């Protein structure tokens, strides 16, 4: 969307239509100062639990990464806001 | 298509109504090639009754007319009203087909009511085209969005931050890290920065993807809004921030290698922020860092945001990533010592790709080492990681003589 | 344009499940604690509700050495127990929450009475360093 | 009850007209407070109080050429 989120960038451009990669390497018991969390001397008809984003659970954000500028692998294309009604804090 | 007969099993049942036990099946193609052939010399003489006395609809007197024809003897009793009736026998294994004829009291027919009595044939005359088309006698046929306030508020916020002067940027900066109402607000920032680092394909803009990153900055020390929801967009911005190659206009004298740093900064804050073991994000930005990093054909920038990245998430990474390539140092000295083209641009990348990572793996050669370090360096590669590690261990030496 | 409404992974038998289960290993009665920890011992559909019990043990240690609570961190260490010898579920992706926890107990101070339950402090510390090693 | 068998869960919807009133009203209020405080802090000031910008900061009067343009013209229409 031209006039959406992002219009300044799009008026700027002038644009007007409308071994070490096994798993075990990656498991956060070898990546984590685990140590520091040792506590030393300290001083359901709804969900129960919160619903997590499915986009960064589950979707391939990786793929919006740009490597190189000008060899760019795929074509990317404009984003529509799409207002997340499962976030509260937003009225609607 | 074919010529179509009467079918062969429908003269075994007519020849045990006769009573003939075993018929054999030449037998039977015999009869009814020949009743099919009879059919449709009665179907076809019917009809030239149905014709000759205009009817259309081939009444059951047109094959009475028709077996008169043919010499055959009539069949009676097909005048009356009647219809097409069939009732199902399911049986034991015979499976059939009759009739189920009724019955009804004799004095019933000598009481019934009389239909009406007929009319007699007459003539009538009347016009159907009148010089013309017919006349109209009856004898014929008939024929969500942003309340103004916040409106204003982000327009006067994101265009603040495009970069016509540094203080009212600071004040914009200070006001999304300390507002307390920012939400409803948060989608359209997100949009914004990851299209304005998209924007940086079509203009190597180092200064504007500084002012982004400071944006994304600053939206993280807000206490009040929560970006678990809006995290995807803001974590492959940050990452195009790291691991992209052309980040400068003029790649030889713009530090793009801050806007390495402090993006990879960034990104270990939001991965410290934010991973959970249903994210997947840490160990998901390590694997992309990882597979950026131990691939050749990868860039001399693009190394050195892996390498970044990598050395600013912890200490047991670089244990179990970094450590493992140092021979890699080998592979980059390759080039830095002993270079056929000495003025071409991987010399400066390299040798900040040396500097980051001795820099990055001095403590770690600082922990997991003797205390004497004698000649450590030239166990390592080059020498001069050895000698990082020694300045290293005197670092650690005099913070420990100032603790 | 609004983003449809996203449903929980886990379903309101496995979630009610995840209530009594823990509702039951804080041990207010025993057969309950013996059951539901025999549940966890061998429910083969234990993996994917997963991340929900180590983040219930981890946060439960931390806010249960602020008051050191004896039988709340018994029935937690007993329950990180009932966790490991499952055989179907892959553990060493949340052993990151696991270890820190008991090191917790193994080498933490006793806010509650110093002596008496030191006989059991002994046995947490018991029960800790055997699941530790 | 749970071995076989499996019915999705949603999240606790807020369907209450006196926190939907409270939550649209304190946004708004702190979304204007933010905007005048910025543009007050970015601009010329005013006070009611002796050197007085961090609490109440007035945006200072400014003079128009033409002020019947921005008083009598509506401008949400």
């Amino acid at each position: 969307w031209r006039y959406g989120p992002a219009r300044l960038w799009y008026d700027m451009l002038g644009v007007p239509e409308d071994d070490l990669l096994a798993d075990e390497n990656f498991l956060m018991v070898t990546q984590l100062h685990w140590e520091d969390d040792i506590i030393w001397d300290g001083e359901p008809w709804y969900s129960i639990f919160p619903i997590d984003n499915e986009d960064l659970v589950y979707g391939r954000w990786e793929d919006n990464i740009i490597w190189d500028a000008q060899a760019m692998p795929r074509l990317l294309e404009p984003p529509v806001l799409t207002l997340d009604p499962n976030d509260e804090n937003l009225i609607l | 298509l074919s010529n179509t007969v009467l079918p062969s099993e429908s003269m075994k049942v007519v020849a045990e109504s006769m009573g003939i036990a075993q018929i054999q099946e030449e037998t039977c193609q015999l009869l009814t090639d020949e009743v099919s052939y009879r059919i449709k010399e009665i179907a076809q003489d019917a009809l030239k009754f149905m014709h000759m006395g205009k009817r259309q609809k081939l009444t059951t007197s047109d094959i009475d007319y028709a077996l008169k024809l043919k010499n055959v003897e009539p069949l009676y009793g097909f005048h009356a009203q009647e219809f097409i009736p069939f009732r199902f026998a399911s049986g034991g294994g015979r499976e059939l087909y009759f009739y189920e004829e009724k019955e009804v009291d004799l004095s019933d027919i000598i009481n019934t009511p009389l239909p009406r009595v007929p009319l007699d044939v007459c003539l009538k005359a009347h016009w159907l085209s009148i010089e013309g088309c017919q006349p109209a006698i009856p004898e014929n046929p008939p024929p969500h969005e942003l309340s103004v306030e916040q409106q204003l508020y982000y327009k006067e916020i994101t265009e603040a931050c495009v970069g016509s002067c540094e203080a009212k940027r600071a004040e914009a900066l200070q006001s999304i890290a300390t507002d307390p109402g920012l939400y409803q607000m948060l989608p359209r920032f997100s949009t914004f920065i990851s299209e304005g680092v998209r924007v940086n394909v079509v203009q190597n803009n180092l200064a504007l993807l500084i002012y982004l990153m400071r944006m994304v900055k600053a939206l993280m020390d807000n206490p009040t809004l929560y970006l678990e929801k809006y995290v995807h967009e803001l974590i492959p911005a940050v990452m195009t921030c790291i691991v992209s190659r052309q980040l400068c206009l003029r790649p030889d004298v713009d530090n793009h290698w801050a806007l390495r740093d402090f993006a990879a900064r960034l990104v270990a804050q939001i991965c410290k922020h934010f991973s959970t073991t249903t994210n997947n994000i840490q160990s998901r930005i390590t694997k992309t860092f990882t597979k950026s990093w131990v691939d050749e054909k990868t860039p001399w920038t693009t190394r050195y945001g892996s390498i970044a990245g990598l050395a600013e998430l912890g200490h047991d990474v670089i244990k179990t990533l970094i450590l493992p390539r140092l021979q890699q140092e080998g592979e980059r000295i390759r080039s830095v010592l002993d270079g056929p083209v000495l003025s071409n641009i991987d010399r400066i990348g390299a040798d900040h790709v040396q500097s980051l990572l001795l820099k990055h793996c001095a403590p770690v050669l600082a922990k997991l080492r003797p205390p004497p370090d004698n000649q450590d360096a030239y166990r390592a590669e080059f020498g001069s990681l050895g000698p990082l590690l020694c300045s290293q261990v005197v670092k650690a030496r005099a913070q420990a003589a100032l603790q | 344009r609004l983003k449809p409404r996203s449903i929980h992974e886990l379903s309101v038998e496995q979630q009610l499940y995840y209530k009594e289960i823990t509702e039951a290993c804080v041990g207010s009665c025993e057969a309950k604690r013996a059951e539901a920890l025999q549940s966890i011992a061998t429910d083969p559909g234990l993996y994917q509700m997963l991340p929900r019990f180590s983040t219930f043990i981890s946060e439960g240690v931390r806010v249960n050495v602020v008051q050191n609570n004896l039988a709340l961190l018994i029935y937690l260490m007993r329950m990180v127990k009932a966790l490991m010898d499952n055989p179907t579920l892959y553990l060493e992706k949340y052993v990151h929450e696991l270890i820190p926890a008991v090191m917790t107990c193994i080498v933490s101070r006793q806010l509650c009475l110093r002596p008496d339950v030191d006989n059991h402090w002994a046995l947490r510390d018991f029960a800790a360093r055997l699941v530790a090693q | 009850p749970h071995t076989y068998i499996k019915t999705p869960t949603y999240r606790e919807p807020v369907s209450d007209y006196q926190v939907l009133r409270e939550k649209a009203a304190s946004q708004r209020r702190d979304v204007e407070r933010a905007l005048t405080r910025f543009m007050a802090k970015t601009g010329e000031t005013q006070s009611l109080f002796k050197d007085d910008v961090s609490t109440f900061p007035l945006i200072a009067a400014r003079p128009f050429t033409i002020p019947y343009l921005t008083a009598l013209l509506p401008s949400e229409l």
